[PDB]
DNA sequence: CACGTATGCTATAATGTGTGCAGTCTGACGCGG
DNA sequence: CCGCGTCAGACTCGTAGGATTATAGCATACGTG
RNA sequence: GAGU
């Protein structure tokens, strides 16, 4: 994203700013429960080949 | 044939009932009506069951279905086996 | 096992639909053309001896009546899964094979020798198999046993049965119709409709949602067939041969315990009190505290205090394996003497959290037992918890503090 | 690559059991094939030891 | 240390030393008394400035 | 503040003044489901929807018709509390007034031939509480509101669909609420295809020709013209000068006398402008320009008659020279260019094989009939019934106005059916879009996205009923009989009944609701979902509609959502969020006049939204005038920026509205990650109730809010004093101005007592009122579970140190003190449900005796007579709790067993034992037992004690609400007599029971004595028949199963005491495992004395990055520090005044303390109760993103005399020395989760196996084994752990000799291996043999 | 003979299906025109 | 080549049981105690 | 719904 979080924890994120950071925890979040699928299907494939 | 036949009627007639009770007929109402025993109605009944599948799956999930969880009684275990 | 006899015989489906066509390579017929045979849109021509009219040559059903008067006889055209299975049992499978080697030196372009080379294969690995082409077409239908398809009460009075029943009482149903229909003498359209049925009851019993629309329950959901029950993960091979259920294995929630020696780990004695159930009953016959089996149960039940003496005397030396999932590297199982204590969780020693990625936030582990001198040996030696420090994958020490 | 390796192993439980598992077997259906059982996945399989 | 420790002296004083550095190393975590209060997280006075 | 204020009020350190009051929050599913029962006259709706929709039907041959009158629901026969008990669902029964109208053949349309009228029942409807949930089959279950693609028309595009080329194929779809689909698509040759149902796909152009559109007609509307005008010799050509742009000029452009463009040479702006402003409209251009240019039109030669050149044909010299001569001076060809205007239409009408209208009906009806022969009747039909028929299409208002609005129309409203100009305006945008003027939408947009409801969904189902019994009725119409025949005869229930409760069972959206907390509850009903029938799927679900859109602020939750797989689709409501009237969702804003914020609200739609420029809340507004910093931030078009302050149209109304009702509980919010954020919503779900309610220090201010609305809680109906208190009920008598003047006015509630919860938790309402109390309307009387005082109460908040501590507190592991149990204060109570079964079997019934095989007198004594446990008896596992026998029939005793009998006699008996007991490590105590049996059997002894209680208890219940009903009723007659002839104790002296006779002056209160009178009658008569009603209920013979005879269930109450392996966590997604309680000795304590409670790690803070816990911390701090304060002063007894003194300062403490509370108006008594709740810690509210900073904190700490740092310096219990450095201590509250170990322990060493594959069953309540999945055999492989692989693979699993042999071996000490092969395997060769593949063994 | 299970005939004319869902995933690898 | 089709898509744990319709009315026929 |  173009704007970035200027803000810390300590001090406390506005509504916005809060908002924005959403997006990419959530994309973070997902891509653990989707991608590991895929990820532990490549072990699968290395494990019958060897 | 014939006891498919005896309970396609009593299920007219709990239908009649229904209408007029506003409600699903009991066991022993449809029996009273039909000046029968309840034990008549209550087999008849039992027989309409329909089956399930062993294979389906349970819970609206894909995960696992009622073979997974329904044992073999008739074999005991090695416990058993070991004491005989 | 038992079988069906049927009356017309009916294509295998998996050597049909299953691509490379097999059955289609084999007689070089394109896949649409075999369907339009079988479903009997169209005859095919098994024997023309006149050369007019050559071999797996279509013709519908007009083209039929044309030549039907002009050549007739000495050309022999049929249709269905009769004609497929006559044209498979005719082929001579030495000759072709020779013919095709000889077209195989005259232009061989790249996809074509590809192609040949195949069908080449087809028919030598046909003949070295023993198999016969004929055998492509079912007139014996398998029947599999009756505990392998069950047919159980549930407590209720209620009945559960598998799909299977479901789709071999349809086979049934229609080959048995077909049957009467032919003792009837019936007109060949009611006849051709009762055995494209048989087919498509056969097609789903074999593999339902292959070929078109999965015969469907009252749920809507598509009807398990034979080849379901081996395909997938739901399927044998993956659920319960690669992987099985297992006895002597308990699970808990896990915490940490500290003051914990790297080979060991807290272990609830209600869980090892049932884990090793048959150790204490063996012990209590030696000790001559149980008379037999059945005294010896039930001394374990009331939880004496003598048991617990006795249950402590067998875990001693004893190793227990430890797993947490997923089990991505051989270190997610490991080995450790129990330390039995009073609380429900299993206590983890800290250093080894890395290796399964434990984290005490809720996790959860799996208690298994070694239960032969063989498998104690095993646990001990090789997947000892002091013995397996080190990364197999780098060759750094994965018993790190953190 | 990978899966096409596994596959073309002379063990054909080895390939069935892996994936494909329909195709797998009309190929070794037809071809009339043996498996001799030298792989560790078609020892376990049949519940042998490694 | 744990690595160097291994090579030279090996498998059964290394396995020793890991559980020995355990206990001393909670131990000294305890009584150091080390906690997180807002004001350790120090901010830079040429925060507002740089932003 | 009003009265329960009073007794506690929150501090709030909020600055934004809230112009809205958070709204009902079960608003959603109230309003849905009030809208599908009600009864709507003209603008149909739900129910009555449903029969305008179908009805009215006639039959087949078109002489019988079915018409719909009207519809009753019958109230329901069980209320909801005896549909929990009985299992039944609560539902009201559908009848309908139908009429059986006839038509006469001979005559044309005789309609007075034979009309019969009557009322039809067809199905029992379920009913929603008052709460919005519904009992179903005796579980409260909730149906979740659906988030759908809205009907209407999108415009979408496969962005690079063939890789390779990676063009962009434009495509339009239309979707209805009920119909077939309509798709428009391009090709990569930029044609335009229709596919219906997306079937094969068709020249679009065939479509328009269906609708009987000729060549020229097609043309003329996707096109323009160019006109050519051939005048002497030369060619002249008719000029738009905007058309020749981007282009090359190809010939010497010339006009009049000035040569402007050159051949070969680029038409920029200055070009065109000279050309538009010298008025060019004709230019004389070369003949060989036309070779290219497709005519438009058909023309044909005036003499001969015959066609020169059809329409849509590539003209060229020979063509232009032929009509030149013809007597054509003038050719229509199509305007064309391969940038703006691109020619689609013109090249799809190539590829169009259709000639005529006939013929392309014929070839669509060939598309979806294929092999079929086609007939004229049947195109014509089906291309009418697809998408031009009433019954089988309709877009429905929301379908129809989403299109309108999509193509740029004024109407919203209109037909549901398709007419051709909505297709052609379709097409028309469609090819915009291609030209490159508009955009696709998307789908994600909630513009896009609609919310179908409870009602709508209801509707739905009941509309396929309706059309089910519609087909069986036009059936059994055509054949049947006008005049026997009644119209009830025809009609079936059973169809619409199965449709529905189908619905409320099958559907996915319909769960069981999640029930172990209050806000569990509100949160769930609260709730959307992208799944289920007419969504997405797990594995259909992509990652673009799951991630947060910009539209969802003030509408959708981006921190509360699953992190499962459920992740992106399942979503909580934000909290200010309302349904649109046509499903969308919608935010409240305030609007800004000119730089002023006026206190008027507009709910905006996701559309809407982008139009305006909508300031944030945070923006400071300047005492009611306008903005004070003249650059405010603020936001439109779904992107944030500066602007002025009169340019600003809204602003947020609340800082709340971004965040659902989950996030706002959370404290400090904005100082947490979003990620953890997200855990410690879900977790707050998860907590259950403890024994005592305690409130939290460090709220925010919905915890209120959420307990009232919830439903749990009793709340009062009209403001009174408190007649009566009790345990079991709470009986308030009304205020005089509110308490109307017909009857008694005295309000019953009897509070529901400890009753199980689907988590198999435990539900009690205590009332919290004294007795004699006056009360205002809208107070809370009663705490529901997990409530106090009106407030949410969901765990209980304590003294918490961050340390190490020896790695007890590892990963996020917590050290607990002991005192923590031995208060009891995490303990809690869980309600489970035993159930015993007398089945009927084929061998004779099965009885509930105590007449057992085999039974001590130990564990008969808790049994009575009839076989059943006494209530109130203490059970632990293995006790029986029913004994139930059964009939054993011929079983074959090994010739051992024979001699074994023979020796000692003990001859078997025939009955065997099927007794219910006590499952094995859980121990309770049985609190109650319930008894069913059917209408007919005889009843057991115990039976009929139960219903001994029953009977009498209800009697007694009935007979104190009469009686102080009577005593009520006759207070308020005493009054009236009073107001005209005052004989106060005069008339008290001879009894009332003879009163009603004395009347008063010809007056309107004479008339009030009347209305009394009659009233008192009424409610004799209605006792009467109410008692009836409970009698019959009490007797009713319970419908069973067929089977089943009868049914015991018993309720145990466990206590369950928090223990090593238990979890708890905080609302900051701080989670934890307990995994040492330790001795209060040895904890940490601080300088005082005092103990801490808990010791958590900090080394879970900076990687989570969840500070709010340590803000909490800190607050938590200070608010007890206060708390002991007040504590000191009244155990010292200072004095009202000092008291007061104290908390007037400490109430107005903030920088900008919206609040204000001033102690002058409260009274000196209503002081001492309000510092009486203060003094276990003052509460103190933090807003989401409105909260206390760290300024206030810190002062609040002054006031408590604590250290601004927070950090106190602590003892170590062990040495008694201190600890190095100080350490931040404070009260964090926290929660103890569902998770329970003792639900999660498990161990089995042998036990039951699976049916076919041998293999040990799995999960916990069928005794299963774990799995050594294929991933845990890699590991022992790896190892080469060859002999325990083996071992787990056969002796462990189906190997059945094996296991058998090994278990043998192993009670005689050598533990030999003696393997086989699996029974699974020898299986899988029979299943492939049974495919007909031939697999053989050979052998050696 | 009875009890349980089956096969059977009924006489206005009526003479080509539909229906209930499916929702469209994704990057890859072969196979007829 | 293009287009249509087939094939795969991580590992353990959990919870809870459960639902639809309709086949007439009567006389003769076959098998077992 | 629980860790990954
Ligand atoms: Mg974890």
């Amino acid at each position: 994203i173009e704007t970035p979080i200027t803000a810390n924890f300590r001090e406390g994120l506005n509504v916005l700013q809060y908002f924005i950071s959403t997006h990419g925890a959530r994309k973070g979040l997902a891509d653990t429960a989707l991608k590991t699928a895929n990820s532990g299907y490549l072990t699968r494939r290395l494990v019958d080949v060897a | 044939i014939h006891i498919v036949k005896e309970l396609n009627v009593y299920l007219r007639t709990a239908r009649e009932l229904s209408h007029k009770l506003d409600h699903e007929p009991s066991a022993e109402e449809i029996a009273e009506q039909l000046d029968k025993p309840v034990d008549d109605v209550s087999r008849m009944l039992r027989l309409n069951e329909r089956i399930t599948s062993v294979d389906t799956p349970l819970g609206g999930d894909s995960e696992k279905a009622l073979l997974d969880i329904l044992a073999d009684e008739k074999e005991n275990g090695p416990e058993d086996t070991t004491q005989d | 096992m038992g079988h069906i006899e049927l009356a017309s015989p009916t294509a295998h489906i998996w050597f049909l639909k299953s691509l490379p066509s097999r059955i289609g390579l084999l007689l070089d017929m394109p896949l649409r053309d075999i369907e339009r045979v079988l479903y009997f849109e169209s005859y095919v021509v098994i024997e023309g001896g006149m050369t007019n009219l050559e071999r797996q040559q279509i013709l519908t059903e007009e083209q039929y009546l044309d030549a039907l008067e002009e050549f007739g006889d000495e050309f022999d055209a049929k249709m269905g899964a009769e004609a497929i299975q006559a044209l498979l049992k005719s082929m001579d499978l030495e000759q072709e094979c020779e013919q095709l080697r000889e077209e195989l030196n005259e232009t061989n372009s790249e996809t074509k020798r590809k192609k040949l080379t195949k069908r080449i294969k087809l028919l030598e690995a046909f003949v070295q198999s023993g198999n016969k082409p004929e055998w492509m077409i079912l007139t014996v239908l398998p029947v599999l046993p009756p505990d392998l398809r069950p047919l159980v009460p549930l407590d209720g009075g209620r009945f559960a049965t598998s799909d299977l029943n479901d789709l071999y009482r349809r086979v049934i149903n229609r080959n048995n119709r077909l049957k009467r229909l032919l003792d009837l003498a019936a007109p060949d359209i009611i006849v051709r409709n009762e055995k494209r049925m048989l087919q498509e009851a056969v097609d789903a019993l074999l593999d339902n949602g292959r070929r078109g629309r999965a015969i469907t329950g009252s749920n809507k959901r598509p009807l398990k067939s034979l080849a379901d029950m081996i395909k997938g993960k739901q399927g044998r091979f993956r659920q319960n041969l690669l992987g099985k259920r297992v006895d002597y294995s308990g699970r808990s929630v896990i915490t940490v315990g500290p003051y914990l020696r790297l080979h060991q780990c807290g272990l609830p004695k209600k869980m090892a009190l049932e884990l090793f159930k048959p150790f204490i009953y063996g012990k209590l016959e030696l000790r001559g505290l149980a008379t037999t089996i059945k005294a010896a149960k039930k001394m374990v039940e009331r939880e004496e205090a003598v048991v617990w003496d006795i249950l402590d005397e067998v875990i001693r030396e004893h190793p227990v394996l430890l797993n947490r999932a997923p089990t991505l590297h051989r270190l997610g199982i490991q080995a450790f003497e129990p330390v039995l204590i009073e609380g429900k969780a299993i206590q983890l020693h800290p250093l080894v959290c890395a290796a399964y990625n434990a984290d005490f936030d809720g996790d959860q582990m799996a208690v298994h037992v070694p239960l032969t001198l063989e498998a104690q040996l095993e646990a001990r030696a090789l997947m000892m918890s002091t013995n397996n420090i080190l990364s197999p994958a780098n060759g750094e020490p994965i018993i790190v503090p953190s | 690559g990978i899966t096409k390796a596994s596959l073309a192993t002379e063990s054909f439980i080895s390939a069935a059991s892996f994936q494909e598992t329909t195709r797998v077997l009309t190929e070794a259906a037809v071809a009339g094939k043996r498996d001799e059982l030298r792989g560790l996945k078609e020892n376990v399989i049949v519940g042998r030891l490694i | 240390m744990l690595n160097t420790c291994y090579r030279i002296l090996g498998l059964k004083p290394t396995v020793i030393f890991a559980d020995q550095i355990m206990y001393t190393g909670f131990a000294y975590a305890a009584r150091s008394g080390a906690s997180v209060g807002i004001d350790d997280m120090v901010i830079p006075e040429k925060k507002h400035e740089i932003i | 503040y009003s009265y329960t204020e009073k007794k506690r009020i929150r501090k709030d350190f909020g600055k934004r003044p809230q112009v809205l009051d958070v709204p009902y929050l079960l608003s959603i599913q109230l309003d849905s489901f009030q809208k599908f029962i009600e009864q709507d006259p003209e603008g149909q709706y739900g129910l009555e929807a449903a029969f305008r929709s179908v009805f009215p039907i006639q039959s087949y041959s078109g002489n019988s018709e079915l018409q719909y009158v009207s519809y009753r629901l019958g109230e329901p026969v069980f209320d909801v509390q005896e549909c929990q008990i009985r299992g039944v669902t609560y539902s009201a029964p559908l009848r309908v007034k139908l009429r059986l109208v006839i038509y006469e053949r001979e005559a044309p349309e005789g309609t007075v031939k034979d009309i019969k009228e009557q009322e039809v029942y067809m199905g029992e409807i379920p009913l929603m509480t008052d709460n919005g949930t519904f009992v179903i089959n005796g579980t409260e279950r909730v149906i979740v509101s659906q988030l759908h693609r809205s009907p209407g028309v999108f415009f979408d595009s496969d962005k690079g669909k063939t890789h390779s080329s990676g063009k962009v194929l434009y495509n339009a779809r239309i979707i209805p609420y009920r119909g077939s689909w309509l798709d428009f698509e391009f090709d990569p040759k930029d044609n335009l295809f229709v596919r219906i149902d997306r079937r094969r796909k068709l020249p679009a152009t065939i479509i328009l020709r269906a609708l009987n559109y000729t060549t020229e007609q097609i043309l003329d509307l996707f096109f323009e013209k160019v006109i050519f005008e051939i005048r002497d010799n030369k060619l002249q050509m008719e000029l738009v000068p905007e058309r020749l742009r981007g282009e090359t000029a190809s010939f010497d452009i010339e006009a009049n006398g000035k040569v402007y463009v050159e051949k070969g040479r680029r038409i920029t702006a200055r070009h065109i402008r000279q050309l538009e402003k010298d008025d060019v409209k004709l230019i004389e251009v070369p003949v060989e320009y036309i070779a290219g240019k497709v005519v438009a039109k058909d023309y044909i030669d005036e003499s001969t008659g015959e066609l020169i050149c059809a329409a849509n044909m590539e003209l060229s010299l020979d063509l232009l020279a032929k009509l030149s001569q013809s007597g054509h001076k003038r050719i229509e060809t199509l305007f064309t260019n391969d940038l703006d205007h691109g020619p689609y239409i013109s090249e799809t009408l190539r590829v169009d094989p259709t000639n005529d209208r006939l013929s392309a009906l014929v070839e669509i009806y060939r598309m979806m009939r294929p092999g079929e022969p086609p007939t004229r009747e049947a195109a014509e039909s089906l291309f009418e019934n697809l998408f031009f028929s009433e019954d089988r299409y309709d877009l429905s208002a929301v379908g129809r106005m989403k299109f309108n609005r999509s193509l740029l129309r004024e109407e919203i409203e209109g037909s549901g059916i398709l007419s051709k100009d909505d297709i052609i305006d379709v097409m028309k945008k469609l090819i915009d879009i291609r030209n490159g003027k508009g955009e696709v939408d998307d789908i994600d947009h909630l513009g896009n996205r609609r919310i179908r409801s409870v009602g709508e969904m209801a509707e739905n189902q009941f509309r396929v009923g309706l059309v089910r019994v519609e087909r069986a009725v036009k059936e059994r119409l055509s054949l049947g009989d006008l005049d026997t025949l009644m119209p009830q005869d025809m009609i079936n229930a059973k169809p619409i009944s199965a449709a529905v409760k189908e619905f409320f069972g099958s559907s996915q959206l319909s769960q069981f609701m999640d029930q172990n907390n209050p806000l569990s509850e509100i949160t769930h009903k609260r709730r959307i979902s992208a799944l289920g029938p007419g969504g997405l799927t797990r594995e259909r679900a992509g990652f673009e509609v799951r991630d947060v859109h910009p539209t969802h602020y003030g509408r959708v939750c981006p921190i509360e959502t699953p992190e499962g797989p459920n992740i992106g689709l399942i979503n909580s409501l934000s909290v200010y969020a309302q349904t649109n009237e046509y499903g969308f969702l919608e935010t409240p804003y305030r609007k800004v006049t000119d730089g002023v914020v006026t206190d008027e609200i507009h709910y905006l739609s996701a559309i809407e939204e982008g139009n305006y420029v909508i300031a944030q809340a945070n923006s400071n507004l300047d005492e009611e005038g306008h903005f004070v910093e003249d650059l405010v931030t603020c936001r439109s078009k779904g992107e944030s920026s500066l602007f002025s302050r009169d340019q600003v149209d809204y602003m947020d109304v609340s800082t709340q509205q971004v965040v659902s009702v989950g996030a706002s509980l959370i404290p400090f919010l904005e100082h947490d990650d979003a990620n953890r954020a997200l855990m410690g919503a879900n977790m707050q779900r998860q907590a259950v109730p403890t024994l005592r309610a305690d409130k939290p220090l460090v709220g925010t201010g919905m915890e209120r809010a959420v307990a009232v609305d919830s439903g749990v809680t009793a709340v009062a109906k009209r403001g009174g004093v408190v007649q009566y208190v009790d345990a079991s009920r709470i009986v308030i008598k009304v205020n005089e101005d509110e308490m109307y003047p017909g009857e008694a006015g005295i309000d019953i509630y009897n509070l529901t007592k400890y009753t199980r919860s689907n988590q198999n938790t435990c539900i009690n309402q205590m009332p919290c009122v004294s007795l004699g109390e006056p009360v205002e309307r809208g107070d809370v009387l009663a705490d529901g579970p997990s409530t106090d005082l009106g407030e949410l109460a969901l765990g209980q908040n304590m003294r918490v140190a961050f340390m190490p501590w020896n790695g007890y507190n590892f990963e996020d592991s917590i050290l607990v003190s002991e005192r923590v149990v031995q208060e009891d204060r995490f303990t809690t109570i869980h309600i489970q449900e035993l159930a015993c079964v007398s089945r009927d079997t084929k061998l004779g019934p099965e009885e509930i005796t105590a007449d057992i095989p085999n039974v001590g007198e130990a564990a008969l004594s808790k049994l009575d007579e009839s076989g059943i446990v006494y209530i109130g008896a203490e059970v632990t596992g293995g006790d029986i709790l029913v004994g139930k026998v059964t009939p054993k029939g011929e079983t074959q005793l090994t010739p051992e067993e024979k001699l074994l009998r023979a020796i000692f006699g003990e001859k078997a008996s025939d009955v065997k034992d099927s007794s219910l007991r006590v499952p094995n490590g859980v121990s309770g105590t049985v609190i109650d037992v319930q008894v069913f049996t059917r209408d007919g059997v005889e009843k057991d002894k115990r039976a009929l004690e139960i219903e001994e209680m029953q009977l009498k208890q209800a009697k007694k219940d009935l007979s104190e609400e009469l009686q102080i009903l009577e005593a009520g009723l006759f207070s308020r007659i005493r009054a009236v007599l009073v107001a005209g002839g005052v004989e106060a104790e005069k008339l008290d002296k001879l009894p009332r029971d003879r009163w009603l006779e004395l009347g008063l002056t010809d007056e309107e209160k004479q008339n009030q004595l009347e209305q009394l009178a009659e009233q008192y009658d009424e409610l004799k008569h209605e006792f009467e028949k109410k008692l009836e009603a409970k009698r019959r209920k009490i007797t009713q013979g319970d419908d069973l199963a067929p089977g089943v005879l009868k049914i015991v269930k018993v309720y145990l109450a466990v206590k369950r005491r928090i223990q090593p392996g238990d979890k708890m966590a905080g609302r900051h997604g701080n989670k934890g495992v307990i995994s040492k309680i330790n001795p209060i000795e040895d904890m940490p304590y601080d300088e005082n004395g005092t103990p801490v409670d808990i010791v958590l790690n900090p080394l879970g803070v900076p990687s989570r990055m969840n500070i709010g816990q340590i803000l909490e911390t800190h607050l938590g701090m200070a608010a007890k520090g206060i708390g002991d304060k007040i504590n000191a002063m009244l155990k010292q007894q200072q004095e009202v005044a000092k008291l007061r003194e104290f908390i007037q300062r400490a109430y107005d403490l903030g920088a900008d303390v919206r609040q204000k509370v001033d102690l002058s108006t409260f009274s000196d008594e209503e002081v001492m109760r309000l510092a009486e709740n203060l003094r276990k810690g003052m509460p103190i509210a933090t807003p989401v993103f409105d909260g206390a900073k760290e300024a206030e904190i810190k002062e609040l700490l002054k006031l408590g005399d604590l250290p601004t740092s927070g950090q106190i310096r602590l003892y170590d219990g062990r040495t008694g020395e201190q600890f190095e450095r100080p350490v931040t201590v404070g009260y964090m509250y926290m929660l103890k989760l569902n998770h329970l170990v003792d639900d999660k322990m498990h161990a089995r060493s042998t036990g039951s196996y699976s049916l076919v594959t041998q293999q040990p069953l799995g999960g916990k309540a069928q005794f299963g084994g774990q799995r050594f999945g294929e991933m845990e055999v890699w590991a022992l492989e790896a190892y080469g752990a060859a002999y325990t692989l083996q071992e787990m693979l056969t002796v462990k699993s189906d190997d059945v000799n094996g296991r058998t042999k090994m278990y043998k071996n192993i009670v005689d000490g050598n533990h030999q291996m003696e393997p086989g092969m699996p029974e699974s395997f020898n299986v899988l060769l029979k299943e492939i043999r049974s495919l007909g593949i031939n697999i053989e063994l050979e052998d050696e």
